[PDB]
RNA sequence: AAUCCGGUUAAUAUUCCGGAACCAGAAGGUGGAAUACGGCAACGUAAAUGAAGUUGGAGACGUCGGCGGGAGCCCUGGGAAGAGUUCUCUUUUCUUUUUAACAAACCAUUACCCUGACUAGGGUAUGGUGUUUGGAAGAGUUCAGCGCCUCAUGCUGAAUCCGGUGCGCUCUCGACGGCCAAAAUCCAACGGAAGUUUUCACAUCUGGUCGUACUCUCCAAGGUGAACAGCCUCUAGUUGAUAGAACAAUGUAGAUAAGGGAAGAAUGGGCCCACUGUCCCUAUCUACUAUCUA
């Protein structure tokens, strides 16, 4: 049902994380109901091309908790001084440098 | 503040020297509100439909100021 | 020098407490001069000054 | 009798600014009706003569306790935004998320009237308490971006949402239980003197004098703790009262001390028992004073 967009294009320019990176990142941490890996068909995980990664989710998906799920990623990449996530609109988030 | 749901009396209120001027703003609801400042009253007439605002925009008295969206 | 008139007006546009305000060390000079209160509204929205979030409940 | 919002200063706001109302008083003008009405009823409408004289209501009323209604604070869930934590665990943690004055229609815990001979069926009024809208997003608040030698301090996007909870706290109103001011001012009635109507609506105007800056009985978060005892934090406010430097005696104070236990802390208990630097016999420590330096 919800569509969730999180966009890509500049972290996959400025090499700072790739899109499968993002999508292994997602995949093995995506808590679905407290399991990784629990989306299901409720939740569906398709990244269209190396440049975005989109959700569709029969259920409530959280932006805040995939904001907080992409500020693990940052912090362990010690990328957060360099790309902060950004709300470029409802359901859409996006990385910003300085 | 008096909202006025009569398009006649509203012509009929620009008529008469008791307007002083006539605001148009426009909604985000695609609605437009013709709000006319008297005297003793602020007289607010809300129009859905875009011709029909505009045929009272074209139809409204010369003398009464009209104004676009602040 | 003396930044008291200016950081308890600061305080006040700022609408918290005089103790509720922050600047680097190294700007005293572009502070001195700001007077009014237009004065401080433009240099708010330059960030120079600026308060600090609250710390917990 | 009658006003709120937002913004504005070096020092001002219900006063100033911008926007929106209300009151009182005043005349004439327009239009409406006018030459008052329906219901057994309580009562209702756009108006709907009233002199002298007579009457009433409000103003204008003691105190306490419990209950209901609402509001706000606080608490809490979801959504949005921002920040913080993290190999690890934590959809996490923290902060924020607005709608006045007044103006339009909607709605009883109570009482009255009709049917009934309490229960029960139909209406009646106050609608503080809400059901939308104007005001009113155009404002404010928070994010993201841009404008640029410039006092350019603007400009562009959005969001500013869905809720719930109360031996909580505050206040308000209302139905009960009891315990036992006056004056200013306003309205209405009876009344029937007189032979276009204003208490209907809209347009019109104006609203003097004085205090108003500033310093000090009211306003009063949460948690931990059984508690308004005690602490902590948040909010906010200080780091100010002459200091520095060393630590002997003296003096204040707080402690600990072998063995005895009134020979001079115990929990205190029932002369007895227990207890202890009261004493034998003082010793040690800390802090301050004392001491020096300015």
């Amino acid at each position: 049902s919800n569509k969730y967009i999180i966009d890509a294009t500049a972290a996959v320019n400025d090499k700072i994380f790739d899109v499968a990176a993002f999508e292994k990142y997602l995949i093995d941490r995506i808590k679905v109901d407290g399991k990784t890996g629990n989306l299901g068909s409720s939740v569906v995980v398709s990244r269209e091309g190396s440049s975005k990664i989109a959700v569709i989710a029969h259920i409530d998906f959280s932006g805040r908790y995939l904001k907080y799920l992409t500020k693990k990623f940052l912090k362990k990449h010690s990328l957060r001084d360099w790309l902060r996530v950004v709300s470029t609109k409802k359901g859409v988030y996006e990385l910003r440098y300085y | 503040p008096r909202q006025i749901s009569d398009i006649k009396q509203f012509l009929e209120i620009a008529r008469r020297k008791d307007a002083t001027s006539a605001r148009i703003k426009k909604n985000t609801n695609k609605d437009v509100k013709f709000k006319l400042r008297c005297s003793k009253y602020l007289y607010t007439l809300v129009v859905a439909d875009a011709k029909k605002a505009e045929k009272l925009r074209q139809s409204l008295p010369p003398d009464l100021t009209v104004t676009e969206v602040g | 020098a003396n930044l008291r008139t200016q950081k308890r007006l600061a305080a006040s546009v700022l609408k918290c407490g005089k103790r509720k305000v922050w600047m680097d060390p190294n700007e005293i000079s572009e502070i001195s001069n700001a007077n009014s209160r237009q004065n401080v509204r433009k240099l708010i929205k330059d960030g120079l000054v600026i308060r600090k979030p609250n710390l917990m409940h």
